[PDB]
């Protein structure tokens, strides 16, 4: 069996404006095998409603999915992804930098 | 420009707890139009683009017919291929499948594609010809001799040379206004101060279709690699990409590089500098 | 369309 361990980008839908609606995005890519735990987090707290995309693969057979929701950024909260994979030691989470 | 349609098929066998996961989605271009999961509750499939679901109900009963026919196929795949490499049986394992069609900018076949995997692995592929078969392993031999002699490849080649053609065709006429269309990136450029002594340049392109961009950094006109960062392109959530390159500087050289944009939305490549 | 044709490894 090949294992690969997943990238991670957390990001916007759109140029993040505080104080104003906006889509915040985790988007897993470069892992197999398919079972995968993606959680979206705001100051640590797991939120209630978030969607994924439909289980696809790259070139070389590697899965990704795109994970988001609504939200509304703000200077004093604090946002992030919490993946959890059977290449990871350890759930790794990634914060939120609107500058990336 | 240059279509093309795939198809992606997963199968998860889960040792226990029921029967194996079968999740199949399809592409055309870089958007996704239809879907299939064996854990849904509709157990049809469903679309995922607005304009396949103009289809008249024949089409999605055929469409539902054949998908759940493959899924069977691959649950048997699963027991042949343990038993091929002497795996045991509690041990999960994925299959998966890829065939597709391209097509020029004259809109006639240029390329076909069918690869089959196990366990993240390249397991039997359909050469370019469309006439020969590829074989990873030992394993991959048994099943590429009774694919020879049944003439399989010719089923096959049948299918990508023509029936997709026409149905690739047929779906970019129905969504000319959703996929024939090229969305120019929004660029811009930020400024990151790491220390006294030098700083990041970053290049942004946004709200762009379709996937495929080209991100270069110059300083003086002259290619600069190996000194700069490059993140996967990312989808928006809306259909549309996102891409950003970035670049170390030392202080006060910031005007000596630039960031060039090659996409097919913007008829002249762009260019950024830092002013 | 998918692929109209059944085949077994």
């Amino acid at each position: 069996m090949i294992q690969r361990t997943p990238k991670i980008q957390v990001y916007s839908r759109h140029p993040a404006e505080n104080g104003k609606s906006n889509f915040l995005n985790c988007y897993v890519s470069g892992f197999h095998p398919s079972d995968i735990e993606v959680d979206l987090l705001k100051n640590g707290e797991r939120i209630e409603k978030v969607e994924h995309s439909d289980l696809s693969f790259s070139k070389d057979w590697s899965f990704y999915l795109l994970y988001y929701t609504e939200f509304t950024p703000t200077e004093k909260d604090e946002y992030a992804c919490r993946v959890n994979h059977v290449t990871l030691s350890q759930p790794k989470i990634v914060k939120w930098d609107r500058d990336m | 420009g240059s279509h093309s349609m795939r198809y992606f098929f997963t199968s998860v066998s889960r040792p226990g707890r029921g029967e194996p996961r079968f999740i199949a989605v399809g592409y055309v271009d870089d958007t996704q139009f239809v879907r299939f999961d064996s854990d849904a509750a509709s157990q049809r499939m469903e679309p995922r683009a607005p304009w396949i679901e103009q289809e008249g109900p024949e089409y999605w009963d055929g469409e539902t017919r054949k998908v759940k026919a493959h899924s069977q196929t691959h649950r048997v795949d699963l027991g042949t291929l343990r038993g091929y490499y002497n795996q045991s049986e509690a041990g999960s394992h994925t299959v998966q499948r890829m065939y597709g069609c391209d097509v020029g900018s004259d809109w006639r076949f240029l390329r076909g594609y069918h690869q089959y995997a196990y366990d993240g692995k390249d397991y039997i592929a359909l050469k370019e010809d469309l006439r020969s078969w590829t074989a990873a392993d030992m394993a991959a031999q048994t099943t590429k001799h009774k694919w020879e002699a049944a003439h399989v490849a010719e089923q096959l080649r049948a299918y990508l040379e023509g029936t997709c053609v026409e149905w690739l065709r047929r779906y970019l006429e129905n969504g000319k206004e959703t996929l024939q269309r090229t969305d120019a990136p929004k660029t811009h450029m930020t400024h990151h101060a790491v220390s006294d002594h030098e700083a990041t340049l970053r290049c942004w392109a946004l709200s762009f279709y379709p996937a495929e961009i080209t991100l270069t950094w110059q300083r003086d006109g002259e290619d600069q690699t190996q000194d700069t960062e490059l993140v996967e392109t990312r989808p928006a959530g809306d259909g549309t990409f996102q891409k950003w390159a970035a670049v170390v500087v030392p202080s006060g050289q910031e005007q000596r590089y630039t960031c060039h944009v090659q996409h097919e939305g913007l008829p002249k490549p762009l260019t950024l500098r830092w002013e | 369309y998918v692929l109209d044709h059944l085949i077994v490894v």
